[PDB]
RNA sequence: UUGAGCCUUGAUGUGUAGGAUAGGUGGGAGGCUUUGAAGUGUGGACGCCAGUCUGCAUGGAGCCGACCUUGAAAUACCACC
C-alpha cells in the first residue's frame, strides 16, 4: 500500500531543505484531491499556564485556496454594515438565535459590537467546536467590514494544541513554491512576533510542512 | 493508650429487646421489611450491611428519635441505654468548657474530683480541660462521648460507628473496654475486624431482605462463602 | 513545589509543634500520621491558608492549584450536585457564573462585550465546555444516579453529600491533594475505588489517615507528626 | 546479562445517554481495497472482559465519515505531538 511504499521513501529525521521538502511533497502528491497542504510547528512554550498561550490570526500573503462563508454575527448599525462586505451569512438576534439556533457554524464569524443575540445562543455549538470569535483571534472586529477583509481575504487563524504545537492550513498542492515558501514565512514571522513574553528555550523547535494524504518532514 | 471501661449499674435478666414488625421506610418504603428479633443479655449484635439502607436508623428507631411506620419496640423494665450517635455535633454545638461538659451528667454519689478522673484517664491533663468544648478533635471528641457513656454507666449500649476518627490505640483500648462488658451491645462497623473481635450475633440488612445469623464474623464468612 | 518553614502553631502554655519545615513536593504521596489531638487537621489548614500560623511560613508557586478536601462545611446547599463539584476549580467557578451574571444584566456594551470576550476564550483555555461531562464521569464513580445529577443540593441525602464534597476535592487532577480522613463513614467498595483513583495520578498528595491499610496501600513517604 | 537516557516503528487509553473498549488538536470530508476483499479456514497478546492488533491465502474485488444520541467525532487516513 502508498503508506507502505512511501514510509521508506521519506525519512523523517533529516532536516530536508525548505524547497526540498516542498518538491517533495510535490512529487508525493497522489491522492485524488486537491490536497491541501498544512504546516505544524512545535513552539516552546508551557502550556499549563494561560500567560504563555499563544492566540492569533493573520493575513497570508496569498491565501487559503478555500472560500468560507463568514457569517456576520451583530445587530443594529454595525450588523447591517457587513451586508455591503460581501459575506456569506446574514446578522441578526433572531437570525442567530433562531435561523443560527439549529445551524451548524459559518466558516467564520464577524464580531458585532452592538447586536447581543449570538452571544449565549452559541454555547456548546458556538464555542465547543471553536467557532466563537475572540477579539485577540480578529473574530471580534470592531466593523464588519473590517472583519470581511481579516477573514474573506484569507486569514487564517491558530490556537495552541494542549502540548503546544501550533499547526494549520498554509495553501494547496496546486501553488507553486515560490507562493508556498513566502505563505509559509509569512506565518512563521507572524508567531516569531507573538511570541509571549516569559519563553524560556528556543520557541521554535521543530517545523514539518505535510500534505493531507502524505507524510511530513522538517524543513530548517 | 486511653483506660476506657464500661460498668453496668443494675444488671437486667431475661430478655432485654424486643422488636415486632418493625416495617420502616423513609421514601423508598422497606427500608427493613417485617424485622422480627428478640435480644437476650449478654448479647453484642454487630448490625452490618453496606450504604445507604437502613444501616443506621434502627438504631435511631430503638432509642425512639426516628418513628416507626409500624410496630412497638419493648425495651427492658430497667433498661438504661447509652447512645453513642454516628452524628454527634449537636451536643458540642453548644460552647461549655470541657469540665462542665463532662460535669453536666454526674450521678448521684460522685464529686467533681470523680468528674475529673475520667478527663484524666481520658487524657484530658492540664489546658485541654478549659478548651471551649466546640474546639476538640474528632478523636479527642469520640473520646469524650465515651467519658459519658463511662460515667452514665449504662446496661445496654447502643452504638452509631464507634469507630471513627479514633486511631491504633483508641480502637485497641476500646475493643477491649467492650469486651469486657458485661451487658447489651448494639454496634455497626465496616472494618472486619473490630466488628470480628466481639461479636455473638450478626443482623445485616441487604435493600431487598434482612439476614441473620447467630454465630462470630468469621463463621459468617464461611457460611456466606468468603475466602 | 510547596514548602513550610517554621510553622510554630501555638495557643495555650504548652509546645504544639516547633519550627516545622519541610519540603512537600516531586509527586510522592505524605501520609500524615498522629495521635487523636496532635496537630494533623490545623496543619492541614496551615498548608492551605485558612488559618496562618503563629509565626512561620507557607511557600507555593504562583501557580499550584490545592485541591484540598471538607469536613468543616456541610450547608453550601443553593445549587445543583453538578455545579456544585464543578467549583473545586476555584479559578472555572469564577469565570463560569460570573459569565452568567453578565448575561444575566442587559446590555453587552463596549465594557460588557470586552469584559465577556477574554473570559470566554479563557473558558475555553480552561475547557470548561467538558467540564460537566467529566464532573458526571465522577460523580458516577462515587455513586451518584444520572438522572438526578442535576438536582440541587436540598435532593440529595444528609449522608449522600459527602460524597460530593469528596468528589469536589479531587476534580480535574489538581496538584498537590490536602485530603483530610476522606475515608470515614465510607465502604469498602468505595474505598477500593478511591485507593484505586489516586493510585493514577501524579500530584503531590498529603493525606490523613488513622488506618494503616489505606496508608500501607497508596501512600509512599510516612510524615509523622509525634513529639513536636 | 541487567540499569538509564535518546531515536525509529506499532499498540493502549468506552462507562451511560452511542452502531461500537472515540485521547486532545483539524486536513478534509469522499476517501480507503485490487504490487490482489469486508467475511471466511485457522494461530497468538491485551481487557473496565463488552471487544481490539497481527502471518498468509482456496476463493478475493468489496468495508466506513453522510445518519445519529453527546460538551466533543470517528481505524476514510495521514499528519506534529
Ligand atoms: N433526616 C432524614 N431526612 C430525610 N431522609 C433521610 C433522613 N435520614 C435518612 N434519610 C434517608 O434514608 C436513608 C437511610 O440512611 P441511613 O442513615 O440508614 O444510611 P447509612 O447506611 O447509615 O449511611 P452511611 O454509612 O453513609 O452514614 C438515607 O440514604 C436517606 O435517603
Ligand atoms: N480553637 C482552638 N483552641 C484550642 N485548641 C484547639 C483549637 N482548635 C484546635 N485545637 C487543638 O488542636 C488539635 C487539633 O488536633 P487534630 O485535628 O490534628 O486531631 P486529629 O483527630 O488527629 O485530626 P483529624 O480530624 O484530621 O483526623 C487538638 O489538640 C485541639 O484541641
Ligand atoms: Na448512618
Ligand atoms: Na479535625
Amino acid at each position: 500500500k502508498r503508506m507502505r511504499v512511501i514510509r521508506e521513501k521519506v525519512d523523517a529525521t533529516k532536516q530536508y531543505d525548505i524547497n526540498e521538502a516542498i518538491a517533495l511533497l510535490k512529487e508525493l502528491a497522489t491522492a485524488k484531491f486537491v490536497e491541501s497542504v498544512d504546516v505544524a510547528v512545535n513552539l516552546g512554550i508551557d502550556a499549563r499556564k494561560s500567560d504563555q498561550n499563544v492566540r492569533g490570526a493573520t493575513v497570508l500573503p496569498h491565501g487559503t485556496g478555500r472560500s468560507v462563508r463568514v457569517a456576520v454575527f451583530t445587530q443594529g448599525a454595525n450588523a447591517e454594515a457587513a451586508k455591503a462586505a460581501g459575506a456569506e451569512l446574514v446578522g441578526m438576534e433572531d437570525l442567530a438565535d433562531q435561523i443560527k439556533k439549529g445551524e451548524m457554524n459559518f466558516d467564520v464569524v464577524i464580531a458585532s459590537p452592538d447586536a447581543m443575540r449570538v452571544v449565549g445562543q452559541l454555547g456548546q455549538v458556538l464555542g465547543p467546536r471553536g467557532l466563537m470569535p475572540n477579539p485577540k483571534v480578529g473574530t471580534v472586529t470592531p466593523n464588519v467590514a473590517e472583519a470581511v477583509k481579516n477573514a474573506k481575504a484569507g486569514q487564517v487563524r491558530y490556537r495552541n494544541d494542549k502540548n503546544g504545537i501550533i499547526h494549520t492550513t498554509i495553501g494547496k498542492v496546486d501553488f507553486d513554491a515560490d507562493k508556498l515558501k513566502e505563505n509559509l514565512e509569512a506565518l512563521l514571522v507572524a508567531l516569531k512576533k507573538a511570541k509571549p513574553t516569559q519563553a524560556k528555550g528556543v520557541y521554535i523547535k521543530k517545523v514539518s510542512i505535510s500534505t493531507t494524504m502524505g507524510a511530513g518532514v522538517a524543513v530548517d | 493508650n486511653p483506660f476506657i471501661r464500661f460498668e453496668q449499674d443494675k444488671k437486667l435478666f431475661r430478655n432485654a429487646l424486643e422488636v415486632e414488625g418493625l416495617t420502616k421506610g423513609f421514601d423508598n418504603g422497606p427500608l427493613f421489611k417485617n424485622l422480627n428479633l428478640l435480644l437476650e443479655v449478654g448479647e453484642k449484635l454487630a448490625v452490618l450491611g453496606t450504604n445507604g439502607v437502613g444501616k443506621s436508623t434502627l438504631l435511631k428507631t430503638l432509642v425512639g428519635d426516628l418513628q416507626p411506620d409500624s410496630g412497638t419496640v419493648k425495651w427492658s423494665e430497667n433498661a438504661r441505654i447509652g447512645y453513642y450517635a454516628q452524628d454527634h455535633e449537636y451536643e458540642f454545638e453548644n460552647d461549655l468548657t470541657v469540665f462542665e461538659w463532662m460535669s453536666q451528667w454526674k450521678q448521684e454519689g460522685d464529686d467533681e474530683q470523680a468528674v475529673r478522673s475520667i478527663l484524666g484517664r481520658l487524657l484530658f491533663s492540664q489546658d485541654d480541660i478549659k478548651k471551649p468544648a466546640k474546639v476538640l478533635s474528632g478523636g479527642e471528641k469520640g473520646r469524650m462521648l465515651f467519658g459519658k457513656l463511662m460515667m452514665q454507666k449504662p446496661n445496654i449500649l447502643i452504638m452509631d460507628q464507634p469507630t471513627n476518627h479514633l486511631d491504633m490505640e483508641s480502637i485497641e483500648s476500646l475493643n477491649m473496654a467492650l469486651e469486657l462488658y458485661q451487658g447489651t451491645l448494639i454496634f455497626v462497623s465496616h472494618d472486619r475486624e473490630f466488628v470480628s473481635s466481639l461479636a455473638t450475633r450478626i443482623l445485616e440488612i441487604t435493600p431487598e431482605r434482612v439476614i441473620d445469623f447467630s454465630g462470630n464474623y468469621e463463621d459468617y464468612l464461611r457460611s456466606k462463602g468468603i475466602e | 513545589m510547596l514548602v513550610s518553614s517554621n510553622v510554630t502553631m501555638q495557643f495555650g502554655s504548652k509546645p504544639l509543634f516547633e519550627n516545622i519545615s519541610v519540603k512537600f513536593g516531586g509527586g510522592n504521596r505524605y501520609g500524615l500520621i498522629g495521635a487523636n489531638g496532635s496537630g494533623k487537621s490545623t496543619f492541614m489548614k496551615i498548608l492551605g491558608g485558612d488559618l496562618e500560623p503563629t509565626l512561620g511560613n507557607v511557600s507555593l508557586d504562583p501557580n499550584e492549584r490545592i485541591g484540598k478536601l471538607r469536613q468543616d462545611q456541610f450547608a453550601f446547599e443553593e445549587f445543583t450536585v453538578l455545579d456544585t463539584v464543578i467549583m473545586g476549580h476555584k479559578e472555572l467557578w469564577e469565570v463560569k457564573q460570573e459569565r452568567d451574571r453578565i448575561y444575566a444584566l442587559p446590555e453587552m456594551s463596549e465594557e460588557d462585550g470586552y469584559k465577556v470576550a477574554d473570559l470566554e476564550v479563557k473558558y475555553g483555555e480552561m475547557d470548561g465546555y467538558s467540564a460537566e461531562a467529566r464532573a458526571g464521569e465522577l460523580l458516577l464513580g462515587v455513586g451518584i444516579p444520572v438522572e438526578q445529577h442535576y438536582g440541587p443540593m436540598s435532593e440529595v441525602a444528609p449522608g449522600w453529600k459527602l460524597r460530593v464534597l469528596l468528589a469536589q476535592a479531587l476534580f480535574a487532577d489538581p496538584d498537590i491533594l490536602l485530603l483530610d480522613q476522606p475515608t470515614n463513614n465510607l465502604d469498602i467498595d468505595t474505598i477500593r475505588w478511591l485507593e484505586q483513583v489516586l493510585n493514577e495520578r501524579d500530584s503531590t498528595m498529603i493525606i490523613i489517615s488513622h488506618d494503616r491499610h489505606f496508608l500501607n496501600m497508596v501512600c509512599t513517604h510516612m510524615a509523622d507528626l509525634d513529639y513536636g
